[PDB]
């Protein structure tokens, strides 16, 4: 009633996937340090392969409320306890890119574009769409591969198996009591 | 192919600094993303507003000490519009084609080094072809793994020697292919040298010291086993390697002569210093065969051809002594095939052991010299006109050779039969003998028994007449005396 | 033995798989040119592409077939029964002992 | 004695193969053997409590006399002849060797008697899920006999037992690692009104180890393992399993 | 040519001489942030507009608030300005008033936070849509969640792919 | 092989030595000790009337092998508890597990419902006296109720005139003042294909009163 | 048995089939395919994460493809091994025994014995 219901609707949803990507990384990080022995190339792909999967769900969880969250755009106001020790606040509320943004430029400049505007750009879009349509051609060729199939029970059993000469248990029953083996 | 793909899937490497620095790269470059996923865990405290929010918050120890629920937002659904609708946003989607393009450039590059990585695996396809060629049919497909670990590491397959029946220690074979398209024969000890490195054949050697009883001059003569010193076992040829495998079998056989060495230890005939043992026997002083408690036959000598009478005999020894422990190698397997426990642990009472080299020594020496000596004592009965004869008769009475009777089974019966005819050789106690008279008729008889080169002479005698009189007695001193007493109670 | 044939059929299926790789690798670099708007080799793109599909479908039938064959070989008493690598050593060797030493003892007794 | 064991079966079809396989796994040939078992129950005319002079709850059980029959008393044809047991078993399938087995029970063909294996077994070890069948056996060897009524039948009557039923078994056994035995076997009911093969159709498979201990949990646990390894090694070729206990109880029934 | 874009530094020491101590603080921020664009300053200039008298013409019982303003509650001269700002920018409805481009603040002791906003009112609810800026020691913070995430998230992943690139180990 | 058994009913621990020395001259060698366990099983059967019999005797010898003779109504069964003494063929084809135990163990523990062990006489550290054509064994018999008496076992190779050998020893018994003693060589009737069983058996005749 | 072993291989093959397709199809989506049509259901919105799809595709698809390959080369050579495990080879002169087989050998041994051992009769 004093202060407000600010934001964070799907924030819980981000936190959960934020954590799982943290949790899978953290554990790989802990092992990463026992470089005394690497865990079994199976083991690391199990942890680093679902650890990458974790970031797909964490990647997507971001877009799903993606309209909502960049719109929310909360900047912090708090206890002045946050003001002492300072930086933690600069650090903890800061968005940037690392040395990262740079190979992002290497990549952007690696494309064939940059300052030539709208009309020529719309055209490139239609052209890339044509590439995706030529990719449908993959659908046609996949039909050719033509490999899809399956692995009456009675119909299949005659072909497969006639196994068993008798009842093991009953045979034994006889040997011990003289009770005789009845049809199985 | 699978083993080699599994090798590449073992992380395995022997790199100094090269291997070292690389793994440090993993540590730091992975750690960075681990640590930045922790900023992700800090957005968790950023919720606040709820108890479950506090739970998420404690994620930082600094949150444990930064109490506040701190932050708040408003509405710029308009700014969401700007993010989506900007000409900048249309353009940014170009950063999507751009990074994706360079990712496809990476992808292309990775894909090509892959087919060339399958090309080093074609070296292996060739190795399997090499294995397909050459040693085939009956032969070991032993599959092994070494360098420990127990999973992955280094794993491969091959055959070895001993099999049915048990010498016991250090016995097998292990085989791999070099880049010269030749197979190297490992042994899991017997240390690798393509079709061996250095080989010891069993060897033999028999000396006689006579001089017509002159100056105590001894010479030897040795039955020699040398197929050649020149070695072929051609590279790229497992057929030549099959020959090398047969050589391997011979090397395993010498290990058997080590068991015979041990079986010597039960006798009083030469074992000197515990460092060398020499096989030798008293009469005409002679020596027969050798191989040091260190070993058997190790190759390095000049080669000239002259033979000698001793030498011819000596080749007969080796085959016997060798043969005799195929017997052991056989009566071992009798028991094994036949009854539950298995045979393991070799020659208790040095009864089983002793057979090798023990009964050959005995045989030669004992029965023979003693029979000769008995014959001089029977020259003490050389006095009467008389007559007296020797048979295999003791031999005939026990230990029959290759009999139709068999044992418990058809399968069992065969092996029993195999034992029996060879069993004459192993059994070789002295047969024994007799002498007789007619005219109101008397009769006597004696048996020479070797028990392990010790000689008993047990005799009998009956003087058959209208009313019967008889005696039987079972030491050579007394035998001389018994013969003297017999002269008196004979005719004379 | 004559199975060395079936062995070589599979080792060749192995080279077929290393072709699934080698071929689709071009598919990677060639689709690189294609979305780059330069429709230059679009027919050639289609070629090496249905070719990666072709190599793996041939490998897929060939090793699938080989597995069917091995099951058939297993059904046959030609291949050893379902199970394990174990000793052949004991058999021939045990007896053969004699055959060599005996034949050689014969040889030193009379000859030529 | 403790008998740990696993059971299973193969049609005569599978025999040839199984054989070639078992020889390789064990490295010994199969060895031909047989045995007759004669089962006895307490004389139903007498009647006795289930307690001792040492107040103990003691149940009536059957006795089992077992021994070899030399094949000369068992085999139908010399033409078949040969030493090979598996090809020979097809010759034996469905129906009986000479038998009439009564004859031997009381001598014939003024007489003393043979050696027997006199046994009595208890139901296999109670167990919720056992990895292996574990059974106790009390045995003594009879060496020969003496006295007025020295036929094995007289002896058993003297002791207060009565003949119940009998069976012959012929098979091959494999001698294997750590006292492991494998029997591939066929069983024939023997009655006076003719003989029928209990195992008609195939072979009873028994893989076992008799252990001297019982009270050495370790060797017992080692033995479990051995059997397990076997079942496991042959898994996907033949399942060795634990028979139903109830089916191995020679009690009154 | 480069931009400082998604908030960066201050303007510092230059109105530290003019002196920052609340209320004056807001105006110091104006020079600093380079982010007073229309209404607050416009209000400033119009009053500031009268110079040396040329000719320049055209037309141009206490307690009542906003929900956020009621939550806030203003203490001293900035409270007076607040009245002025409402006057400057108020779309008027029956029991409601909405503002155009006013810039304003919330604070404590060493530091505060200020927003430039649009208010929509009603009897039982009222929201201001704006930009919010925090202001400690001559610096302004203006940020966005979702923008906030993309941050160390893409960073985590580029660094994980450095990690994945390092799996160039046999 | 022939045999006879003598039981000195009225005796003490010392009676043994008295006779031991009365023969101290007539000795050749003395071999290793022997032992013997003599059990009495009362049958548990009431359904069978007093018209036919009851009771079975169980005699375990330590004559190298842990062999046991059972005797009921002049019929004798021979068993072994020693694994070594098993007929080889029984073991091979699986008839035997090769794990025998004493037939008595079986009787008392498995068929205890039919048979109750009534008496258990043991003879420990017996002495083996060797003459020419007559081996003479001696031992003191103890029950769970105290000393029972002295026991003499006579085994001889010589089927020739065993009758004199027995009579002579009974003489030595008169000398040492051994009065009220019991003797058995069987009762002319049983036939021996395995004589040892019968000899071991007679004990029963000497120990039934 | 053999069946269970194969099932795995079949699954691996299916995996290998399904991922050059994802590399191709995801190529479209990676290259970014923003649609004027509202019906189309592939997304590439947010900065980092939509080009991150491109970094994940790389590692995922390319290693799943190559991995299906590595596993399938294992599969291949596994069967090869299976076949070099071998079968029970029977004897070539069985039923027709070679060498001096018989008591005949008993004679041979006696010869050697008299030969090696001394005395001249």
């Amino acid at each position: 009633f004093d202060f407000n219901g600010v934001p964070g609707q799907a924030l819980d949803a981000v936190r959960m996937r934020l954590a799982q990507l943290t949790h899978s990384l953290r554990r790989i990080r802990d092992e990463m340090s026992k470089a005394e022995l690497p865990q079994w190339y199976t083991l690391q792909s199990q942890l680093n392969v679902t650890l990458s999967q974790l970031v797909s769900v964490t990647s997507t969880l971001q877009h799903f409320q993606e309209t909502l969250d960049s719109t929310v755009v909360y900047p912090l106001p708090k206890f002045p306890t946050t003001s002492h020790e300072s930086l933690v606040t600069t650090l903890l509320r800061k968005k940037n890119i690392p040395e990262v943004d740079e190979w992002m430029k290497y990549v952007r400049e690696t494309s064939g574009v940059t300052t030539a505007l709208l009309k020529d750009e719309e055209i490139e879009k239609l052209l890339q769409q044509d590439r995706e349509i030529t990719n449908w051609a993959r659908t046609t060729f996949r039909n050719e591969y033509g490999k899809h199939d399956f692995k009456h029970a009675s119909l299949l059993v005659r072909d497969s198996k006639p196994s068993k000469p008798f009842n093991v248990d009953d045979v034994l029953k006889f040997t011990f009591t003289g009770e005789k083996p009845i049809i199985t | 192919n699978e083993n080699g793909e599994t090798d590449d899937n073992i992380e395995t490497v022997m790199t100094q600094e090269q291997f070292v620095k690389r793994r440090r790269d993993m540590l730091e470059h992975i750690n960075l993303a681990m640590n930045e996923s922790s900023l992700a865990l800090e957005f968790v405290s950023l919720l606040l507003s709820s108890v479950k929010e506090s739970t998420g918050m404690s994620s930082m120890s600094p949150f444990l000490r930064k109490v506040v629920k701190p932050s708040s937002l408003n509405s710029d659904k308009i700014p969401y519009v700007a993010p989506t609708k900007k000409e900048y946003i249309e353009l940014d989607i170009l950063n999507k084609g751009w990074k994706l393009q360079s990712l496809n450039e990476s992808k292309d590059l990775l894909r090509a080094s892959f087919n060339k990585l399958s090309s080093i695996l074609q070296n292996e396809h060739d190795y399997w072809n090499k294995i397909m060629q050459s040693i085939s049919n009956k032969d070991v497909i032993f599959k092994i793994r070494d360098r420990t670990s127990g999973q992955k590491l280094l794993a491969i397959k091959y055959g070895y020697e001993d099999s049915g029946s048990t010498y016991k220690h250090d016995r097998g074979i292990a085989n791999i292919r070099n880049n010269i398209e030749s197979q190297n024969l490992d042994l899991i000890p017997h240390g690798t040298d393509f079709v061996h490195s250095v080989k010891k054949f069993l060897r033999v050697r028999i000396f006689t010291k006579i001089e017509s009883e002159d100056d105590y001059i001894l010479s030897g003569e040795s039955v020699m086993d040398r197929d050649s010193e020149s070695e072929e076992a051609e590279t790229k040829d497992i057929r030549k390697q099959i020959q090398l495998l047969k050589k391997i079998i011979f090397e395993k056989e010498l290990m058997y002569q080590i068991k015979k060495e041990c079986a010597l230890l039960i006798s009083y005939g030469v074992s000197i210093e515990n460092e060398n043992k020499v096989i030798i026997e008293l009469p005409n002083e002679k020596f027969e065969i050798e191989l040091l408690s260190l070993d058997d036959d190790s190759i390095v000598n000049h080669e000239q051809d002259l033979p000698k009478i001793n030498d011819k005999r000596a080749n007969l020894m080796l085959v016997m002594l060798r043969l005799l422990l195929v017997v052991i190698f056989k009566k071992t397997l009798r028991s094994r095939i036949s009854s539950p426990h298995g045979l393991i642990n070799l020659n208790v009472d040095d009864d089983i052991l002793i057979i090798r080299p023990i009964l050959g020594k005995v045989r030669f020496a004992n029965y023979k010299l003693l029979l000769k000596k008995i014959i001089k004592d029977y020259v003490l009965d050389i006095v009467p006109g008389s007559s007296i004869t020797e048979t295999e008769v003791e031999r005939e009475q026990p230990q029959e050779n290759k009999n139709i009777d068999d044992e418990n089974i058809t399968k069992l019966n065969k092996e029993i039969r195999a034992f029996d005819k060879l069993l004459n050789i192993p059994r070789r106690e002295l047969k024994i003998n007799l002498p007789l008279t007619e005219h109101k008729s008397p009769n006597l008889s004696l048996m020479l028994e070797s028990p392990n080169y010790c000689n008993a002479l047990i005799h009998i005698k009956f003087s058959a007449g209208t009313e019967a009189n008889a005696v039987s007695f079972d030491v050579e001193d007394f035998l001389h005396f018994i013969v003297a007493e017999y002269i008196q109670q004979k005719k004379v | 033995p004559y199975i060395q044939e079936r062995l070589k059929s599979l080792n060749d299926i192995e080279t077929q798989l290393c072709s699934m790789l080698q071929e689709a690798s071009q598919v990677t670099f060639i689709f690189g040119e294609l979305k780059r708007g330069n429709e230059s080799v679009k027919p050639q793109f289609e070629n090496h592409v249905k070719q990666f599909y072709e190599r793996l479908d041939k490998s897929t039938t060939q090793l699938r077939k080989e597995i069917q064959l091995l099951d058939e070989n297993v059904g046959t008493r030609l291949l050893p029964i379902n199970v394990n690598k174990k000793a052949l050593g004991q058999d021939t060797e045990k007896m053969e002992e004699q055959l060599d030493l005996l034949s050689a003892i014969l040889d030193p007794s009379k000859s030529k | 004695v403790q008998q740990l064991s696993l059971f299973g079966s193969i049609g005569d079809d599978g025999y040839d193969l199984l054989i070639s396989t078992l020889t390789t796994i064990s490295g010994n040939p199969p060895l031909l053997y047989n045995s007759l078992c004669t089962v006895w129950k307490p004389n139903p005319s007498y009647d006795v409590e289930n307690v001792n002079s040492r107040n103990q709850l003691v149940e009536p059980n059957r006795i089992k006399l077992s021994k070899e029959v030399p094949f000369s008393y068992l085999i139908d044809e010399t033409m078949m002849d040969k030493p090979l047991n598996f090809r020979i078993l097809k010759s034996f399938t469905n129906d009986k060797i000479p038998l009439n087995y009564a004859m031997t029970r009381n001598i014939l063909h003024n007489e003393s008697c043979s050696p027997w294996s006199l046994q009595i077994s208890d139901i296999p070890a109670a167990g919720n899920n056992r990895s292996v069948s574990m059974q106790t056996i009390a045995e003594t060897i009879i060496l020969s006999s003496a006295g007025k009524n020295s036929s094995v039948s007289s002896l058993m009557n003297g002791l207060g037992y009565v003949f119940e039923f009998q069976y012959l078994t012929i098979g091959v056994k494999f001698f294997m690692k750590h006292g492991l035995i494998l029997e591939l076997q066929k069983i024939w009911q023997i009655e006076e009104a003719g003989n029928s093969q209990i195992t008609s159709g195939g072979f009873l498979l028994k893989a076992y180890i008799n252990v001297s201990r019982g009270t050495d949990i370790d060797r017992i646990n080692y033995t479990e393992t051995a059997l397990m390894n076997l079942k496991k090694e042959l898994q996907g070729y033949i399942e060795l399993s634990v028979p139903d206990r109830q089916s191995m109880d020679s009690r009154v029934a | 040519m480069n931009v400082t874009p998604l908030d960066e530094l201050q303007w510092k020491s230059p109105e530290w001489i003019q002196v920052f101590g609340l209320r004056t603080e807001n105006v110091l921020d104006y020079f600093a942030e380079s982010p007073f664009f229309d209404k607050t300053s416009n209000n400033q200039v119009i009053k500031m507009q009268r110079q040396f008298s040329q000719l320049n013409d055209p037309n141009a019982f206490a307690y009542v608030d906003p929900a956020r303003r009621q939550i806030l509650f203003k203490y001293p001269m900035y409270m007076q300005l607040e009245e002025e700002l409402m006057k400057l920018d108020g779309t008027e409805y029956v029991l409601s008033s909405v503002r155009e481009p006013d810039f304003w603040v919330i604070r404590k002791q060493r530091r505060t936070n200020n927003s430039g906003v649009g208010s929509a009112k009603g009897p039982e609810i009222i929201p201001l849509q704006d930009y919010y800026i925090i202001g400690a020691n001559i610096y302004q913070s203006p940020t966005i969640f979702k923008i906030v995430q993309s941050r160390l998230m893409s960073t985590s992943y580029h660094l994980n792919s450095t990690l994945e690139s390092l799996y160039d180990l046999i | 092989g022939k045999s006879a058994v003598i039981f000195v009913e009225r005796a003490t621990p010392a009676t043994l030595t008295e006779l031991k020395d009365a023969l101290s001259n007539s000795i050749l060698s003395v071999r290793d000790p022997w032992s013997i366990d003599f059990r009495t099983y009362r049958c548990s059967i009431k359904n069978l009337p007093a018209d036919v019999s009851k009771l079975m005797y169980s005699i375990t010898f330590h004559h190298h092998g842990r062999q046991t003779v059972l005797i009921k109504d002049n019929s004798a069964m021979v068993t072994t508890a020693a694994a070594a003494d098993i007929p080889p063929a029984l073991v091979f084809n699986g008839s035997s597990t090769g794990v025998p135990e004493s037939i008595d163990t079986i009787l008392s523990s498995k068929l205890s419902n039919i048979w109750m062990q009534r008496q258990l006489i043991k003879g420990d550290a017996g002495e083996t006296l060797i003459l020419d054509g007559l081996t003479v064994r001696l031992v003191n018999l103890f029950s769970s109720t105290g000393f029972k008496g002295l026991l003499i076992e006579l085994q001889a190779d010589e089927a020739g005139e065993f009758e004199t050998k027995i009579a002579g020893i009974e003489g030595h018994l008169a000398e040492i003042r051994a009065k009220e003693y019991k003797t058995s060589s069987d009762s002319l009737g049983p036939d021996t294909s395995n004589e040892i069983c019968d000899l071991a058996y007679q004990y029963v005749r000497a120990l039934e009163l | 048995m053999s069946n269970q072993a194969l099932y795995e291989k079949l699954e691996q093959t299916r995996t290998i089939l399904s991922v050059k397709l994802a590399e191709l199809i995801n190529m479209t989506t990676i290259a970014d395919r923003n649609d004027d049509d509202e019906g189309s259901f592939a997304q590439e919105n947010s900065e980092l994460a939509v080009a991150t799809t491109s970094v994940m595709m790389v590692n995922n698809q390319t290693m799943q493809l190559i991995k299906n390959v590595q596993d399938l080369l294992i599969l291949t050579r596994s069967i090869k091994e299976k076949w070099l495990l071998n079968q029970i080879p029977v004897t070539e002169h069985s039923k027709v025994t070679r060498f001096d087989e018989k008591q005949i050998e008993e004679l041979l041994d006696n010869c050697i014995e008299t030969f090696v051992a001394e005395k001249t009769t």
